RNA sequence: UAGCUAGUAGGUGGGGUAACGGCUCACCUAGGCGACGAUCCCUAGCUGGUCUGAGAGGAUGACCAGCCACACUGGAACUGAGACACGGUCCAGACUCCUACGGGAGGCAGCAGUGGGGAAUAUUGCACAAUGGGCGCAAGCCUGAUGCAGCCAUGCCGCGUGUAUGAAGAAGGCCUUCGGGUUGUAAAGUACUUUCAGCGGGGAGGAAGGGAGUAAAGUUAAUACCUUUGCUCAUUGACGUUACCCGCAGAAGAAGCACCGGCUAACUCCGUGCCAGCAGCCGCGGUAAUACGGAGGGUGCAAGCGUUAAUCGGAAUUACUGGGCGUAAAGCGCACGCAGGCGGUUUGUUAAGUCAGAUGUGAAAUCCCCGGGCUCAACCUGGGAACUGCAUCUGAUACUGGCAAGCUUGAGUCUCGUAGAGGGGGGUAGAAUUCCAGGAAUACCGGUGGCGAAGGCGGCCCCCUGGACGAAGACUGACGCUCAGGUGCGAAAGCGUGGGGAGCAUAGUCCACGCCGUAAACGAUGUCGACUUGGAGGUUGUGCCCUUGAGGCGUGGCUUCCGGAGCUAACGCGUUAAGUCGACCGCCUGGGGAGUAC
């Protein structure tokens, strides 16, 4: 339990590997407008039991791979 | 303007360039004297005036005014210039700084001394 | 309107306010019933009836003291997508205060003294004046 | 600079580090990142804060403080708690140095210095006395970190270079219209005081420790030793012939610098006459220069003053708070649209957006407010506030946002008629017109008409197709508006390949298949939506009304023509906007060089 950053997926073509985008919203820092800034984030999972295009619930875990430190925790949506 | 076109770019600035290009961030630059020359002014002003293209140290060469009452050059020594630009002649964008190494003082002034080679006269 | 239901209302009402009609009529959303019953309590206008209920519409009354007209300088600040969240202790008081500025607060659209009775602000919704 | 990447991206494995690890080696998988700007070349150390700005914002990273990076140039490691190691080793070179020629030594991006490039930046200083460090059982050693002193107006804040009185308004200087005036109470001469410097003599605090003794309830042989507490003497500073206080002379040592036409506070004369010269812009000089040169007098500032260089400010002159585009630089020639931005209307609901409440945390030092200390001030300083921040719990449901459910006006399909140079093909064919046959394309209607997204498009009839419009009903329930790239349609000519040859420019013009995208492709007026005084004409409908009619009142749609308020620098716009607004896109930031160089 950290916020259970919630996101998506965008692909998976990667063994036991997915590729989560998070929305974001933000104050423009000199202009004062909201724009709906994204992230992209490799996350560990083994089960393949979350599909291209789920809802996904995430914390952090210790670094496993380059490039991938976070683990599923459940999935609140199907494809 | 529309603000969904300050963010996909800025405001971008008016940009100002520099005109005493003798910098290299320094305000004075040691010269070797080319010639001298002695060129006419524009249309309104007569009465020619004495210049002279300076071999700088930096690399350049360029041309600079020789202001004040008569001058002392023989043209194998060194000068100092200045900058502020003369707008009279075109290309002399110097001055050149009246008293100084190899490029002695006017023949007695007595008001604004300072600003050329004069100093206090006897007491 | 298109693409704001309050900021398109805020042209139909101040053109009443330059050539003296008695009454004004706009197309009357929920939220457009608690607009209006704020400027008629804080005495800017007089007295409105809501009427229609497939065209739910209003019949504000308005107020012009002489030739000259009570409603002088109201202004929409945010609108869509320009939001300004105001935090309560930066408000906008509005010229010098001796107007009134309409905030969505929690509690509601009437906001004078949200500065000190209620107690929180939200987004601005126009000031007036 | 739009593509980049194989140990690259992922997984079993071994192997590997203090630790997870593609950190490495075999094997399988084929990925990974990218318009929310990857690789690329250029440039740069980053923050607390300094400068400026009322604020936002703008340039900066020297000093003191945080954190990395580097030790002549490339490498690899050894030891070690910690290094890939500034005053350690090895491998090379490179310079550099030294040699009996065989060989060895070298590293100031330590403080102080030389060469040199430089506009220019300093001493081959003193002490371990302070506070910190290292090694130690301490004593003490050591410390070019620190504590101090010389150097230089580089900057800040003081401070003096005298104050009274005094005219005959003096000689004197220039002005002088020869009446005088001004410098000027200025000086002189009378009064008066010595700050600071000169010179003389005493004279705080930065010093606590340490070492020596001597006492205590210490724990043990109860008094040995040692550890702790209190007492006693001697003490211990580089700075430093110190700060500060006191003594005596004698106005005695102590005033420059720019400007004086306008902006911009202060003016008159000699000299020179478009020559010498000034200058920040405006400009002055060609016989009377308040501007050049000189002299009296004036101004502002002051132990400095000017000039140059450098950043912000004035600049609303890159504008978020704070701009504009019909003619002043500026609306792509025009269309659908992808990713982007933006929501009619009602209920439920979640609590991310945001508001509220605290709890963390934002290093101290600067900025800021009350308060202390240097004889004041700079400066040193106690506490506060502020650090506008980010992350978490609790709360709030009005707006907004995702999920769920709806309703009719945004939009959209159907019916039904209406008007029309919207096109494409097919042939047709004269009110007209040269040669010995046919190339052309409208006379008329033809216009302020009328079509279409624009360039545009006019003979006639049918053929496949395009859009709009009106009268009613019907149901869909936000399904939309906008657009960077993107893809189409693209006036002339030119050119390509395949022919022709009159009206008449000798190909080409003309059809046609391909390039070419160009222009006053100029409503020199993005688009959609809603609102606000109007008046007369255009044209397409169609409801009511004795239609009793060519006709009225409406009531649709687009297009003219003059005009209110409002607006615009005017000129002007003005219900088809440029007027009051909202959502979104294109574009401009002085002229020339230039739509040019690569
Ligand atoms: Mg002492």
């Amino acid at each position: 339990k950290i916020r259970t950053l919630q996101g998506r997926v965008v692909s998976d073509k990667m063994e036991k590997s997915i590729v989560v985008a998070i929305e974001r919203f933000v104050k423009h820092p000199i202009y004062g407008k909201f724009i709906k800034r994204t992230t992209k984030l490799h996350v560990h999972d083994e089960n393949n039991e979350c599909g291209i295009g789920d809802v996904v619930e995430i914390r952090e875990c210790r670094p496993l791979s380059k490039t991938k430190s976070w683990t599923l925790v459940r999935v609140v949506e199907k494809a | 303007a529309t603000v969904n076109q300050l963010v996909r770019k800025p405001r971008a600035r008016k940009v100002a360039k520099s005109n005493v290009p003798a910098l290299e961030a320094c305000p004075q630059k040691r010269g070797v004297c080319t010639r001298v020359y002695t060129t006419t002014p524009k249309k309104p002003n007569s009465a020619l005036r004495k210049v002279c293209r300076v071999r700088l140290t930096n690399g350049f060469e360029v041309t600079s005014y020789i202001g004040g009452e008569g001058h002392n050059l023989q043209e194998h020594s060194v000068i100092l210039i200045r900058g502020g630009r003369v707008k009279d002649l075109p290309g002399v964008r110097y001055h050149t700084v009246r008293g100084a190494l190899d490029c002695s003082g006017v023949k007695d002034r007595k008001q604004a001394r300072s600003k050329y080679g004069v100093k206090r006269p006897k007491a | 309107s298109m693409q704001d239901p309050i900021a398109d209302m805020l042209t139909r009402i101040r053109n009443g306010q330059a050539a003296n009609k008695a009454a004004v009529t706009m197309p009357s959303s929920k939220l457009k019933v608690a607009i209006a019953n704020v400027l008629k309590e804080e005495g800017f206008i007089e007295d409105f009836k809501v009427e229609g209920d497939t065209k739910p519409e209003l019949e504000l009354t308005l107020k012009y003291f002489q030739g000259k007209a009570v409603v002088e300088s109201i202004q929409r600040v945010s609108r869509p997508g320009l939001r300004i969240y105001k935090r309560k202790d930066e408000l906008p008081k509005v010229m010098a205060g001796l107007g009134i500025a309409v905030v969505s607060t929690s509690k509601g659209v009437m906001t004078d003294r949200a500065a000190r009775q209620a107690g929180l602000g939200g987004e601005i919704i126009c000031y007036v004046a």
